[PDB]
RNA sequence: UCUGGUGACUAUAGCAAGGAGGUCACACCUGUUCCCAUGCCGAACACAGAAGUUAAGCUCCUUAGCGUCGAUGGUAGUCGAACUUACGUUCCGCUAGAGUAGAACGUUGCCAGGC
RNA sequence: UGGGGCGGUCGCCUCCUAAAAGGUAACGGAGGCGCUCAAAGGUUCCCUCAGAAUGGUUGGAAAUCAUUCAUAGAGUGUAAA
RNA sequence: GAUUAUUGGAGGUAGAGCACUGUUUGGACGAGGGGCCGGUUACCGAAUUCAGACAAACUCCGAAUGCCAAUUAAUUUAACU
């Protein structure tokens, strides 16, 4: 709760000049985020998929589960199965020390146009931007990899909307 | 714009949904339950009629120590056992509630079961 | 947190040159090349990182 | 009106005659409206025969609110051939109406212009009918 | 999905009968149910 | 503005109802401010006038028995067939 | 007579007589039917038994009383006073 | 007298909105530390602290705004009867739907506290 | 068999005709069947809608994922109910 | 056994009615395609409302009348094996 504790400090200095609670038991937050990673079009790529698991296995402090298909939606063969995605669920301690490093480790493999972005918001109160993935992994860096893909990382917030999120970022945001 | 809520409801949810075929007929007579978050209640109730039988609690403070949030849960089951030894000292029908046969549930369980009660 | 999905986490100490965010995260929990205790004993030779340090907000 | 263009079923049934309309009795789309006194049948060429009229008379003038689709199918065999070996291809649509059912209305032309446009259009037609005003009072 | 008509364990005539497939159930099944010279839910076993 | 009707009654059989209201009168039915729910009928003609009197609404007191409250028009049962009513209710605004 | 042609759909069920069989106020029998259904369209309640094609028999002998169920459906309640 | 449950009454019982309420409980809460624990979370559950809170959840109050039902009479529609031959007439009753006045923001048995 | 007639069809299930109990015709209207699930079965303990927009790497809008409503519109092995 | 006053119930007809399913959008509505370079404007897919109209195989509603059975009551004379 590093930047945490930063942006507690503005609950009572700016989200009370802004967001006025009546209580201190009523507070803002972000809840967590849902980091599903993309295609992985696993007809026979499944260890292209493994792959792309063995990247955030570790990337990220939790890896995914296979979004299977329960569809057989065409643009690509998917049927009943069909392992297609990825269930990443960073909530507490870890979603902290991810904002702490990510916020700051992003931006040198970015060439972000703010630093972080003028807006990419979707428009649920979440980014959901298709990545390159070069700004994350510092730890694993474009070096070794295989794959490239875009999530639609999505901001679990108790951010009412995008604009909640928006003055929320004094945490090395560029909103 | 995502959110939580109580829990009681879902828990009761899940009462309503059993609560169909575990009835009480006043001869098992439907022994509800109650952990809130500290002390935990509980009642035999003459409920083919909906009339009381029995009360007791974990803040009932008859049966009140600091032990575990658990073992005072299996001193009440103890103790409305005994207000139930006079009569009702037999099986009846308890109620899992939107809760589960683990836990505090448990303590109390085994320790309505065994004293003097025919579960 | 999906244990059964989660691999290690841990609040790393990646000690940069330039600042030295040595509050950062990952799935290595690093040999003490920075046997350090103001931060994790984490390898400190991430330097590369600009958004504190050389970024487009802040060169 | 409201629809996408589907349909349901092929062969329906011989519909109803008589009684009255369930609505559809008030001037509202035009001013000038035209109902009818009976109650029956109607295959739309007769239409398109007195809107062809309406139109060529009227000059290209005011505008027009036809209340109908035939919504229904009719069938026929060829001529008086013999009986119950199947149910005929549709031989055309229609929407029969009842007395008290607005059927037309126009606007943005001249009163007694309509009337005539009106008499014409049931010249060609097997119906009864009638010219009204706007509905109000 | 066909037929089974199975031999008990030494229940000694043919009874039981069910459906199964040699597709989903390719192998000889077996499970509990009950016998009348036993008076009991013994296994049989499939032939 | 001062219309009169008169007071109706139990059983307007399929006969006579059908008869009054092919007279030059037709049934209403009034409630609401300081009313109940009361039948009453009137005639078509004066009714009429008074619609082009004052139109389609108009603070009325409507003389029957001894009394010209203020009713206008809650609805009514008219037939565009005929130009004539068959019902029409009535709601109290004073 | 000439060339009738190829000819199909008259197609139908030997049906079944569904619905109810007993009635309000009346006595019966133990296993006596009440209702031949299909689905749940009224709902088993007092003393009564539900076979397997939604056929709802009263578990003893006594008379009936059908009723509203929920605030919208509707069961049976039997009972053998006497 | 508010509570908990377990209650019977269908929401004109309520939907939404306004305000108060206060750790008698309540939930907020801190974690995994153990039982437990999540094919994919201490989310949940469980366990463990009760530190703190009505701000939420929460009960009460205010609107009937939303819903809700819903009158009055009336309508056809139908019963039969009699007519005549009408895409019908008439008596007779049964009287719908729809409209609509209008309404109401709950009764309530239950033990123990709360009192 | 609206003369034999060629054609066809001939055994079961769903609906409509069917007329508010049930029941009922037509060389009358529309549709399924000649099985399948050892897990789609049995039994305990959880879950709870598609879809819609909301919208964003994806993007042929949409896949996966996410915000909020959705009447079970989800969907349920086999047509319709 | 019957008839009728008294019942009590079942049920979805006629009628109503769009609330689903939907049949023919008058109107606008904002966009997507599009004329154009990714756009302009048309119109639409579609949906937004407003808006009405229609239904054997549409139903939120819903009669009369008939069906079943009641100390059912009374007046008849059946009724059953």
């Amino acid at each position: 709760n590093r930047l945490k504790e930063k942006f507690n400090t503005e609950v009572t200095e700016n989200l009370m000049k802004k967001f006025n609670y009546s209580s201190v038991m009523e507070v803002p937050k972000i809840d967590k985020i849902v980091v599903n990673m993309g295609v992985g079009d696993a007809v026979q790529n499944s260890k292209v998929l493994d792959n792309a698991v063995e990247e955030l296995e570790l990337i990220t402090g939790q890896k995914p589960l296979v979004t299977k298909a329960k569809k057989s939606i065409a643009t690509f063969r998917l049927r009943e199965g069909m392992p297609i995605g990825a269930k990443v669920t960073l909530r507490g301690e870890r979603m902290y020390e991810f904002l702490d490093k990510l916020i700051s480790v992003s931006l040198p493999r970015v060439r972000d146009f703010q630093g972080v972005s003028k807006k990419a918001f979707d428009g649920r109160g979440n980014y959901t931007l298709g990545v390159k993935e070069q700004l994350i992994f510092p730890e694993i860096d474009y070096d070794k990899v295989s794959k490239v893909r875009g999530m639609d990382i999505v901001i679990v917030t108790t951010a009412n909307t995008d604009e909640e999120a928006r003055e929320l970022l004094a945490n090395f945001g560029m909103p | 714009m995502i959110s939580k809520i109580d829990k009681n409801k879902v828990r009761l949810k899940r009462h309503a949904r059993v609560r169909t075929n575990l009835s009480g007929t006043a001869e098992k007579p439907r022994l509800n339950v109650y952990r809130s978050n500290k002390h935990i209640y509980a009642q035999i109730i003459d409920d083919n009629k909906g009339v009381t039988l029995a009360q007791a609690s974990s803040k009932d403070s008859d049966i009140a120590t600091t032990a575990t949030k658990v073992e005072l849960a299996t001193k009440v089951g103890e103790a409305i056992a005994k207000k139930a030894a006079d009569k009702g000292i037999k099986e009846i029908v308890f109620d899992r509630g939107g809760y589960l046969y683990h836990g505090r549930v448990k303590a109390l369980a085994e320790a309505a079961r065994e004293s003097g009660l025919e579960f | 947190m999906k244990q059964g999905i989660h691999p290690e986490y841990h609040q790393v100490i990646f000690l940069d040159t330039t600042t030295n965010f040595k509050f950062l995260s990952g799935s290595t929990k690093t040999s003490s090349e920075m046997m350090e205790w103001e931060d994790g004993k984490e390898y400190p030779v991430i330097r590369l990182d600009i958004s504190s340090d050389s970024h487009p907000f802040y060169t | 009106m409201l629809l996408p263009k589907r349909v349901k079923y092929r062969r329906q049934h011989r519909p109803k005659t008589t009684g009255r309309s369930k609505g559809g009795n008030y001037v509202t789309f035009g001013e000038f409206g035209l109902q009818a006194t009976t109650t029956s049948w109607i295959t739309s060429r007769q239409i398109e025969s007195a809107r062809i009229a309406m139109t060529r008379y009227m000059k290209r003038g005011g505008k027009v609110w036809i209340k109908i689709f035939p919504h229904t199918p009719y069938t026929k065999k060829p001529l008086e051939v013999r009986m119950g070996a199947g149910k005929g291809a549709v031989e055309g649509w229609i929407a029969v109406v009842k007395p008290g059912r607005i059927l037309f209305e126009v606007a943005g032309v001249s009163e007694e212009v309509a009337r005539e446009a009106l008499r014409l259009a049931s010249h060609k037609l097997p119906v009864k009918t009638k010219f009204v005003k706007r509905e109000e009072l | 999905r066909v037929n089974v008509t199975l031999a008990c364990t030494e229940c000694g005539d043919r009874n039981y009968i069910t459906t199964k497939n040699k597709r989903n159930n390719p192998e000889r099944i077996e499970m509990k149910k009950y016998c009348p010279r036993l008076n009991k839910y013994t296994l049989h076993r499939e032939t | 503005a001062s219309l009169k009707s008169i007071i109706r009654q139990g059983k307007q059989t399929r006969s006579d109802l059908k008869q009054l209201r092919k007279s030059g009168k037709v049934p209403a039915v009034v409630y609401g401010y300081g009313t109940k729910n009361v039948s009453v009928k009137v005639d078509e003609v004066e009714f009429i006038k008074v619609i082009r009197e004052v139109g389609r609404n108009g603070v009325i007191e409507l003389g029957v028995g001894s009394k010209t409250i203020k009713v206008m028009v809650a609805d009514y049962q008219f037939d565009p067939l005929k130009n004539q009513i068959t019902h029409i209710d009535f709601l109290a605004i004073n | 007579k000439k060339g009738v042609s190829s000819t199909k759909n008259g197609r139908d069920s030997e049906s079944k007589r569904l619905g109810a069989k007993r009635a309000d106020g009346q006595f019966v029998t133990g296993g006596s039917i009440l209702y031949r259904q299909r689905g749940t369209k009224i709902y088993p309640g007092e003393n009564v038994g539900r076979g397997g094609d939604d056929t709802l028999f009263a578990k003893i002998d006594g008379v009936v009383k059908f009723e509203r169920k929920g605030r919208d459906k509707k069961q049976v309640s039997v009972y053998a006073v006497a």
